[PDB]
RNA sequence: GAGAACAGAAAUCUCCAGUAGAACAAAAGGGUAAAAGCCCCCUUGAUUUUGAUUUUCAGUGUGAAUACAAACCAUGAAAGU
RNA sequence: GGUUGCGGCCAUAUCUACCAGAAAGCACCGUUUCCCGUCCGAUCAACUGUAGUUAAGCUGGUAAGAGCCUGACCGAGUAGUGUAGUGGGUGACCAUACGCGAAACUCAGGUGCUGCAAUCU
């Protein structure tokens, strides 16, 4: 069991452009789900980047830092 | 037009050529003595054919040469003319106002002889042209030299007679 | 002894190729080749150097022969305060700055086209450097003109490995040496070295500086003032014409040789 | 984990998705905030497994940079 | 302030992929004949109306904008707003016919019949156990030509008793490799013929 | 690279279908509108009928004629109450969407704007070398955009000429990291506060150090502020306030090069000090408190504001841009006399300070408790508003130059836009994939630039509330960014030891 | 050798074809008027133009082999043969070829009242940008001859195809108008070919998004009389109009792709 | 075609003329001359990896080949290739 | 009208020999510290327009020069080439109606037109 030296291991495998990020971010939120449509295949996307929702309130501050 | 200062004949380049024939240590010594003569590193020539009689393979080293331009060229030319005791044949000059001659021994030039150096000869070749000859050598707007402006054999012989006061032998 | 068969079968090149001043291999790629197929018009920043003048033009290729949009020359520099060294690196920088500022002023980018119907703001003006038959070497006056135009405000795509001060070993530049070449520090250093070493060379060269009483330390100041003047007033003021077109034409045609008629030629032959 | 790129033991194990030591995997690197020279956001890269998950109950990998 | 609203009896059709407009309205020969001096004005007015309608459609087309800067790949800058042209409607003949699908070779038929899935073609590098380096398996400095440079080769016992003993085994292996290459070339030529 | 899905066959057929043309109707009836100011809520003319095809320029001229100031018009923008701005004309902005009928009235709120325009920066002018360590701070000259000062971790600062993108001067007085750099509001002296608890003053024209360094702090300098020109008496030079890690704010008179006051009320490191236009100073510190001091009362602490549960990281003022700019403007005009400079600085300050009845100077504090507080410290001691929504600490906060908006750059890879008056939330700027370090406005309050840990800058359009242009190019994290006063250049610097200059 | 292989691969057929190239061939008899008209058309066609210079003995309606040989040698699917005769003065023959074989040919004669490109002396468009097209006449949609004319000219001057267009490149428009409506049994009216350059101004009625358009004639102005025709075979028409259909996604019933890119199936 | 010690018909150098008559592939009825020829510099990546897309292999079909596209990659001052 | 920069048409523009070119420009020409490249600052690179020259570069004219090019109501609707009325002729072959259609030869001529920008005694 050996791994040969290759520069393909150190290259980027997946990238996304800012325009694509904005398009998918705007599309996520405008989806109107139909009960008679089933999911045949899920698209592979950076959902951690795409799932950003505006929140009205912030979480409580960590008091153990100051006291 | 003869009174115009741009028709003066001067030295374009003095080429010292040494064709040793066989590549090796003798070619190295010829290169070393050419360097010690001209103050500049010589350049080698690659083979153009392959002849069994001449003992030359394909793409090998046969000759070296040095191009000298300026006061150093004038000094080397005056040394060569002092060695040749100011006597040049009529056939030494070419049809384009350029002339050459062979020197059998470089020791006559004044170079200190060394046992490892040996004995070497060289071909002097001096090129003459008037100012304005860079039209044929510049990159942009390349043009030909005019008919009246081209250097001729009689003109360069007259220039040599005026300069060095050396007779040109018919035979 | 060229033969009539050789003359008949001879194939002459283009006119500009015969009087070699144009590289058509470069021109076809500069004009007819496009990175994308969006039909964006292209412009060339043509830079040429004579023995005494620097010509910078912005040229757009057209089917009826190309058209010049703006131009700048080194003989306009006495207006801004540059009277000596009209073909040096600093002069090329100033000419590039001048043409950049003049083009920007003419276009109104910095103080009804169909693009205004679709886009809110104007685009930066993009020109591609055209050098013609010139050698690409580190420390060239054409790249100095390119640097001047880029600082002036034209978007000229370029790398910085041909500017003065570029280190060959490490892929980096010396901006201090670049500033020295911009403000003519090399010329001032040569002037000081000549004055310290050989007084006869300093009398022969730089005679105009001595005649106008210009010190070697004022080169930076006069170049800075010239750049400020160019930025303040980049408009094109043409030279005042002493004479008129008819006077010029008549006085030139007086010396130019008149044609001889065919009947006169026949009379001369017979 | 995004994909199993190469299991050094066998391509059969690679296509079966076996996670052993020395396996090259593809991982989501969105939270690392990597941007290329051209402004593209990197969200997938390669890593090599450095442990035995069948021994220690977890997968440890080193990102190949 | 001239209007941009052109009223036409027959509606002009548009092919925005080719940037073309077609109007099938009535054309009078009297206004377009060479005997009339206003033919240029008439043609210019009709072309002006058609170009105005085409430009109206083009400016009503959807527009693509980006955020990437200049100097990048793509050819579009952030300040540039482009039109999104639809696919052309007009059908035109091709300059060349569509490429036909190549017939299956003997190897392809055999592999399909025997269920031989194609190789993964990961790379050309293989590990040399006799050394500590990865070497190419073929080509320039490939591992398939190491026998030629091998310093010492044992002579096989099967070559004994034949006249080919005195030949260099490196030369024999080179000849065998060339024979295999020529056989592969002949099989490719045969597949092309069939 | 991941691509958006391609259009379907039905969508391509719909694209090939002919397009509708949005043309202005000719029989459009008259529309009743009521003018109203955003700041004051004053009604002009009541209900007036205008043509339905009214353009923005013609409506602006109508408003100027109503106000009686047609000779010197001032460009305004219009909004209608869901609030929708007027882009091109009333019909396309409101009537074409059909939200408001022709019979119903339209209430138009007018807001003043800038006469000039700043084009967005779309490319890098240059990448200039010279610094030996990471770049820590940067600033532009107030009078001109051709001078930029940059302090770095190699114990040096550099003055760069922005016209040729070349270094002009090197400032090598300090012994440790140059944490903060600042320019005098009259453009005469550059102040550098370093890691070695010292402050040095420099003449930029000669690139020289004025006397010896200011000493007295025991820990490193955190922030520098200058006395406003409109408060400085003519013929005098402005004083320099400095905050530091030791918890003291020291005031220096540079005419005699001495120290006058040493405010010492804070119990922890003072994050920032700001010198307002009403002779007051605001200090934010790591003891969760903001202290309001008076320069006219021997540096006494007027007020202590305590509403945060963590360190207050940054604070900003409504008139902060005017205080920084002094008497200069976007055209780079230089007053001839100190009296004229003082009067012009007073007018520039008042145009932002005194409006809607009484002069107010709002303050915003961004803290490590993921939140911000909006205060009006002159009238009240309680905070006017609380801005929440950030999931991590708010590293930077900035008022708009007109004081109408607040922008907050946080560590949750986001920027947030809020109203500058009441602090209500407006929008979120997203696109950074790492924590945003700091932010900067343009001169006409229409464009924003932000630098991030993801080695990129981003320019955002405030009106459309979306990303305008993404700027990569830095090899590592970008720490400092600034926009020129005339809005022609943007400077940035970080860990790559290179100064990036960006132009349109 | 690799350059030769690259040239062969470029010349071979493909799913997305390249821009069609046009070869301009002088005939045995040629005139200065023909040369100037050819120069103007080649300027409109470039950089997808190759021009011969010598005289070629070509009769398209008597033989096709020299044209086919030239097309195969130069990879030019468009041919413009310029000749002159007493029966056909200023004859331009446009030959469109499919697969190095003669697909169709048209033969037009230029009228005498034509003005060259240099007669107008006006600023023109940048080299190498696609034009707009206008066609006037219901025979372009009904009559087969004008169908062929419209298809030939759209194919000739269409240029490179793209899905994104910059608004700054919309410079010139080619107008092809039929000289009045005609009826059956009448001689075919001449086709008038004109080139115009666009100008835009504020309209004050279509807003700031719809400007008023104006035209300035550039030239050349040409009047083509339809001398001779040669139609393709129906099977050749079908073979030339076949679509590759490989690049696009196959349509499947009850299967859709939403904006997020998920594949969704419908059940009933 | 002229000039230069060995060096002559063929070794090496110089000047002028030199539509390619040299050298690369194809069998042009118009291939290439500031080159497509010769030399020098940089790259050893060229079997990269992403794809809801085309085609084909099941008991391992979110895998692999295959077609196409894109992101990259190399070089150049750049246009671009 | 001369010239300079970028061009289109690519010999009416090319080749060989003489003459003229006031001003401006172009070019030859001066130097080698800096950037750069060569055996050679010869080309390339840089500095000064400082020392000079219009001798060359370039443009124009001249030659019953070579080469090349344009109109023909010039050959000529001709040679040639494809059908045909049952046209004859058991015969090798011939006028005819309709289509397609040259060059050799002759007459008349010629040795650059032009777009953009700037400059000129």
């Amino acid at each position: 069991a050996r791994v040969q030296p290759d520069r393909r291991w150190f290259g980027n495998t997946r990238v996304i452009s800012q325009d694509a990020l904005q398009h998918f971010r705007s599309a996520l939120g405008e989806t109107q789900k139909d009960t008679y449509q089933v999911l045949l295949r899920r698209n592979k996307l950076p959902m951690s980047l795409l799932e950003e929702k505006d929140a009205d309130e912030s979480p409580k501050a960590r008091i153990l830092d100051t006291e | 037009k003869a009174q115009n200062p741009m028709r003066d004949l001067k030295i374009e380049k003095l080429v010292l050529n040494i064709s040793v024939g066989e590549s090796g240590d003798r070619l190295t010594r010829a290169s070393k003595v050419l360097e010690q003569l001209s103050g500049q590193t010589p350049v080698q020539s690659k083979a153009r054919y392959t002849v069994r009689t001449f003992g030359i393979r394909r793409n090998e080293k046969i000759a070296v040469h040095v191009t000298v331009r300026g006061p150093k060229a004038e000094e080397i030319l005056e040394r060569g003319l002092k060695v040749k005791e100011y006597q040049l044949r009529d056939r030494n000059f070419s049809a384009t106002g350029n002339f050459g001659f062979g020197i059998d021994e470089h020791i006559d030039l004044g170079i200190k002889y060394d046992p490892s150096i040996g004995i070497f000869g060289m071909d002097f070749y001096v090129v003459m042209n008037r100012p304005g000859a860079r039209v044929t050598r510049r990159k942009r707007c390349k043009g030909t030299v005019g008919n009246s402006h081209k250097t001729t054999k009689e003109d360069t012989v007259s220039w040599f007679k005026q300069k060095y006061d050396a007779d040109v032998l018919d035979k | 002894a060229k033969s009539s068969a050789y003359s008949s079968r001879f194939q002459t090149p283009f006119r500009r190729r015969r009087e070699g001043k144009t590289d058509y291999y470069q021109r076809k790629r500069l004009v007819t080749q496009h990175k994308a197929k969006y039909n964006t018009p292209k412009y060339r920043l043509v830079v040429r150097f004579t023995n005494k003048d620097i010509i910078c033009q912005i040229i757009s290729s057209t089917i009826t022969g190309d058209v010049v949009l703006a131009a700048a020359y080194s003989h306009e520099l006495p207006r801004y305060g540059i009277t000596h060294g009209l073909t040096n690196w600093a002069a090329a920088y100033a000419t590039g700055l001048l043409i950049a500022r003049r083009t920007l002023q003419k276009l109104g980018l910095d103080e009804y086209e169909l693009t205004e119907a679709v886009e809110d703001g104007p685009r930066p003006f993009k020109v591609f450097l055209d050098i013609g038959l010139q050698r690409t070497t580190t420390g060239a006056r054409v790249f100095g003109a390119l640097k001047g135009a880029s600082d002036g405000g034209l978007y000229v795509p370029h790398s910085e490995n041909r500017f003065p001060g570029w280190d060959f070993e490490t892929e980096e530049i010396d901006p201090e040496l670049l500033r020295s070449y911009i403000f003519g520090g090399h010329v001032s250093q040569y002037m000081e070295e000549l004055a310290d070493d050989d007084e006869e060379r300093f009398s022969e060269l730089f005679k105009g500086y001595l005649a106008d009483d210009i010190d070697a330390d004022s080169l930076e100041d006069i170049y800075t003032s010239a750049h400020e003047a160019i930025r303040a007033d980049p408009a094109f003021k043409p030279t005042e014409k002493k004479f008129t077109k008819e006077q010029y034409a008549a006085e030139s045609k007086k010396y130019r040789q008149t044609k001889l008629s065919k009947e006169e030629r026949a009379a001369r032959v017979a | 984990i995004l994909a199993v790129k190469k299991n050094p033991q066998s391509p059969m194990y690679t296509q079966l998705g076996v996670l052993t030591k020395g396996t090259i995997i593809e991982v989501n690197v969105s939270e690392l905030g990597m941007v290329t020279a051209g402004g593209k956001v990197v969200w997938g890269k390669y890593a090599q497994v450095t442990n035995e998950p069948d021994r220690d109950g977890c997968v440890n990998a080193v990102l190949l940079v | 302030n001239l209007p941009v609203t052109v009223e036409k009896p027959i509606p002009v059709v548009y092919d925005l992929g080719n940037l073309a407009a077609f109007d099938s309205n009535v054309l009078d020969k009297n206004d377009l004949d060479s005997s009339n001096a206003r033919r240029e004005e008439k043609i210019k007015s009709l072309t002006r109306d058609n170009v105005q309608l085409l430009i109206n459609q083009l400016l009503s087309l959807p527009m693509k904008t980006t955020t990437e800067s200049v100097g990048g790949t793509g050819g579009q800058s952030s300040v540039m707003t482009l039109l999104q042209l639809p696919d052309p409607t007009t059908d035109l003949p091709r300059e060349k016919p569509l490429p036909k699908a190549k017939a299956m070779t003997k190897w392809e038929k055999f592999a399909a019949k025997k269920g031989i899935k194609p190789k993964e073609r990961a790379g050309k590098m293989i590990y040399d156990e006799a050394s500590g380096e990865w070497v190419p398996k073929w080509g320039y400095k490939g591992a398939n030509k190491k026998l030629d440079d091998q310093w010492l080769v044992e002579v096989d016992d099967k070559v004994k008793g034949t006249d080919n003993e005195l030949i260099d085994p490196r030369t024999l292996n080179r000849a065998e490799r060339k024979r295999l290459v020529k056989k592969n070339e002949k099989q490719q030529r045969r597949n092309m013929k069939n | 690279s991941t691509l958006i899905p391609p259009p379907s066959k039905k969508q391509k057929k719909e694209a090939q279908l002919p397009r509708e043309v949005a043309i202005i109707p000719k029989d459009l009836p008259n529309v009743s509108i009521k003018f109203q100011a955003l700041d004051t809520g004053d009604n002009v003319g009541g209900a007036l009928r205008v043509p339905g095809a009214i353009s923005e320029k013609q409506l602006e001229e109508l408003l100027n004629q109503l106000n009686g100031t047609s000779d010197d018009p001032v460009p305004y923008t219009f909004s209608c109450t869901k609030t929708i701005d007027i882009t091109d004309n009333l019909y396309s902005s409101l009537i074409k969407p059909g939200y408001n009928s022709t019979e119903d009235q339209i209430t138009l709120l007018y807001t003043p704007r800038a006469v000039f325009k700043v084009k967005p920066v779309t490319r890098s002018s240059s990448a200039i070398a010279g610094h030996g360590s990471t770049i820590l701070c940067s600033a532009f000259a107030p009078h001109t955009s051709s001078r930029m000062v940059t302090g770095a971790g190699d114990n040096t600062a550099r003055i760069w000429d922005c016209d040729t993108q070349t270094p002009m001067h090197t400032l090598k007085g300090h012994y440790n990291w140059v944490l903060c750099v600042s320019w005098s509001p009259d453009g005469e002296v550059i102040a550098t506060g370093s890691m070695d608890n010292t402050i040095r003053l420099w003449d930029p024209k000669s690139g020289q150090c004025l006397g010896d360094a200011l000493r007295g702090h025991s820990k490193w300098i955190t922030s520098l502020s200058w006395e406003p020109i409109h408060l400085v008496k003519p013929g005098s030079k402005p004083r320099l306030a400095s905050s530091s890690k030791d918890g003291t704010i020291k005031i220096w008179d540079t005419v005699s090069r001495v120290c006058q006051y040493t405010m010492s009320g804070h119990t922890n490191s003072v994050s920032c000090v700001k010198w307002g236009g009403q002779g007051l100073l605001y200090s934010g510190s790591h003891d969760r408190t903001v202290r309001v001091w008076d320069i006219n009362s021997q540096g006494r602490c007027i007020n202590i504001l305590k509403s945060h549960a963590h360190w207050v990281n940054h604070l900003s003022l409504s008139t902060d841009y005017a205080l920084r700019i002094g008497a200069f403007d976007h055209t780079g005009k230089k007053p001839s006399t100190p009296e004229e400079a003082q009067k012009k600085a007073l007018e520039n300050y008042e145009k932002i300070c005194k409006k809607n009845g009484n002069s107010e100077e709002m303050m915003v504090t961004a803290s490590d408790d993921y939140t911000m507080f909006l205060w009006n410290p002159l009238k009240s001691t309680k905070p006017i508003a609380r801005m929440t929504g950030h999931q991590k600490l708010v590293n930077h906060v900035a008022f708009s130059p007109d004081g109408r908006y607040i922008v907050s750059a946080s560590f949750d890879n986001s920027i947030k836009l809020w109203d500058g008056r009441d602090g209500k939330f407006i929008s979120t700027f997203r696109g950074h994939v790492a924590s945003v370090y700091q932010v900067a406005w343009s001169s006409d309050c229409r464009l924003l630039v932000s630098c991030s840990k993801d080695t990129t800058l981003k320019v955002w359009d405030v009106r459309t509330r979306k990303l305008s242009v993404d700027l990569p190019g830095h090899k590592d994290e970008v720490y400092t960014v600034d926009w020129s006063v005339d809005g022609k250049r943007v400077c940035s610097g970080g860990k790559d030891k290179m100064v990036r200059l960006w132009t349109h | 050798n690799a350059r030769a292989k690259r040239a062969l691969v470029k010349r071979e057929a493909k799913l997305v074809e390249n821009v069609k190239q046009a070869l301009f061939i002088p005939g045995q008899s040629c005139n200065k008027n023909l040369h100037d008209i050819m120069v103007d058309l080649s300027a409109l066609k470039k950089p997808d133009m190759k021009r011969f210079n010598r005289k070629n003995d070509i009769h398209p309606f008597e033989d096709m082999s020299p044209l086919e040989f030239f097309s195969e040698k130069n990879d030019c699917s468009l041919m413009v043969l310029m000749t002159s005769s007493k029966k056909r003065k200023n004859n331009m023959t446009f030959i469109r070829t499919f697969g190095y074989k003669i697909y169709d040919m048209i033969e037009l004669m230029v009228a005498d009242n034509f003005k060259l490109l240099s007669d107008f002396k006006k600023l023109t468009f940048t080299v190498g940008l696609k034009p707009m097209f206008t066609f006037q006449g219901a025979a372009f949609d009904t009559h087969p001859v004008y169908k062929q004319i419209k298809s030939l000219f759209l194919d000739f001057f269409r240029g490179e195809s793209t899905d994104l267009q910059d608004v700054a490149g919309l410079q010139h428009v080619i107008s092809m108008t039929i000289q009045g409506d005609f009826q059956d049994g009448e001689p075919l009216p001449n086709v008038l070919f004109r080139v115009y350059k666009l100008k835009s101004y504020k309209s004050d009625q279509g807003g700031k998004r719809l400007p008023r358009i104006e035209l300035v004639e550039i030239g050349p102005r040409l009047d083509f009389k339809i001398g001779r025709i040669h139609t393709p075979s129906p099977d050749m028409v079908t073979e030339a109009h076949k679509k590759p259909k490989q690049l696009e996604m196959k349509t499947k019933k009850n299967v859709e792709l939403d904006i997020m890119g998920d594949k969704l199936g419908r059940i009933h």
